[PDB]
């Protein structure tokens, strides 16, 4: 929140979500024999681009 | 291949040790929480009897 | 491993980027309940000065 | 079924974990003061001693039951048997 | 209701937010590299 | 007089303000909307910090 200080505010209320998710699926997969999803290289090509140009 | 599935499980009898002062943390939150409204109460108390 | 063909997981994040917006977004913050004692003081002063214009 | 498994996870929370507030439920709040991590408690052996505000007991058996959820998929790979048993 | 909790949010930042067409493009051309290198065998 | 004309009315107000204020505060942990009343919400993009 402090960086920006702008009406660019309104965007940060979801970048709290996104920290959770793969901050919580990646530490899952640590167990003996579970999956992570953020091993495959598809979605975060799905997590880049909707987010990258959402900025530009 | 599953001898780390112990170390995962070792690691984690580790942090069961300081859960035993994360109930203060997570108590102290509760405690800390609690004084606020606490004090709220008592201010808005004074406030409304005395402007009367 | 070197996966292939992409047609899966990708649609099921944004299913869960429904979830997450669910949860997160039912929180407390601290800060809000320190702004709420303040406009209760403004107004029983102006009140008092309304009844103080009530004597003068 | 889905008033069944919903019933689940809702019996599975208010007694192992954790009981919240929201009178209409303030009793109700308490009962997990106490808690049912006395209840919890005997199945490791004794040494997760510290659930009493961070819980270990209500958090350890959903992990607990995710790995042998996960050891059913991978059986099929890793088979390794021999026409006997182990050690 | 999985709509109206969070519908307030969606028309204020799906209007750059919700652009996955390029994602759907790359997606869509990145499907015809993989059936055609299996065509050629 | 129109103070104790105006006035009168404004103090018994006050007066059951500090009925109701005790009701409020009620069991530790009470609701969330209850205390919902003297702690302020607002519309959207109205707590900066």
């Amino acid at each position: 929140m402090a960086i920006h200080n702008q009406k660019g505010q309104t965007w940060s209320l979801m970048l709290m979500s996104l920290i959770m998710f793969i901050g919580s699926t990646n530490i899952l997969g640590l167990l003996p024999h579970s999956f992570t999803p953020t091993t495959q290289l598809s979605m975060n090509l799905g997590m880049a681009i909707p987010l990258w140009s959402a900025t530009v | 291949e599953t001898f780390s599935a112990i170390s995962t499980i070792g690691v984690l009898v580790y942090i069961v040790k300081k859960y035993g002062a994360s109930i203060g943390a997570f108590a102290d939150k509760l405690n800390e929480q609690k004084i606020a409204q606490l004090e709220e109460v008592k201010q808005a108390s004074i406030k409304q009897i005395q402007d009367a | 491993d070197t996966s292939t063909w992409f047609i899966t997981i990708t649609s099921m994040i944004m299913t869960l980027f429904i979830l997450f917006q669910l949860k997160i977004s039912n929180y407390s913050y601290p800060a809000s309940p320190e702004s709420i004692e303040l406009k209760t003081q403004k107004h029983s002063t102006p009140w008092e000065m309304k009844w103080t214009k009530i004597y003068l | 079924a889905s008033v069944v498994p919903l019933k689940d996870r809702r019996l599975l929370e208010v007694k192992l974990g954790e009981l919240p507030s929201w009178i209409l439920m303030r009793d109700f709040t308490p009962s997990g003061i106490a808690g049912a991590f006395q209840r919890g408690y005997y199945r490791y052996y004794n040494k997760y001693v510290n659930v009493k505000k961070g819980s270990v007991a209500g958090l350890s058996m959903v992990l607990a039951a995710y790995v042998v959820f996960n050891y059913c998929r991978s059986y099929k790979e890793l088979k390794h048997e021999r026409l006997r048993k182990y050690h | 209701f999985q709509f109206t909790g969070i519908k307030k949010y969606f028309n204020s930042y799906t209007l750059t937010g919700r652009m996955n067409c390029v994602l759907a493009t790359y997606g869509g051309i990145a499907l015809l590299v993989l059936y055609f290198k299996l065509r050629s065998k | 007089a129109e103070f104790l004309s105006l006035s009168k009315a404004r103090i018994e107000a006050y007066e059951k303000e500090l009925e109701k204020m005790k009701n409020i505060i009620p069991f530790d942990q009470m609701t969330i909307e209850d205390l919902n009343e003297v702690f302020p919400e607002t519309k959207l993009d109205k707590k900066k910090y």
